[PDB]
């Protein structure tokens, strides 16, 4: 699984990225799933 | 044309030729980059 994550990072690096993959933290209690993934359609004001 | 003769906008034979053309190429550079590609600019083809 470490190799899998490393390969994913190396693959995504060449697509306009700076840092590594963020990690979820499900160890710490939460009340809702992450809003980064919850949404279906998001409004980008870059294209308005 | 300044006299309304419908002339071109290309600058050739005036001192501002290299400056205008470099502004043109950087325009296309930014137009390409804003579409989502942020790795390399337009290459230069050497002929010397």
């Amino acid at each position: 699984h470490r190799l899998l994550t490393v390969q994913a990072e190396n693959a995504l690096r060449a697509k306009g990225f700076q840092d590594g993959l963020p990690y979820w933290d499900w160890t710490l209690p939460m009340t809702a799933l992450p809003e980064i993934v919850a949404g279906e359609t998001y409004v980008n004001p870059e294209t308005n | 044309k300044d006299d309304g003769k419908r002339v071109a906008c290309c600058v050739h034979g005036m001192a501002t030729f290299p400056q205008w053309h470099r502004l043109y190429v950087v325009q296309l550079e930014q137009k390409l980059g804003k579409k989502g590609l942020a790795d390399i600019g337009v290459p230069y083809w050497d002929w010397t």
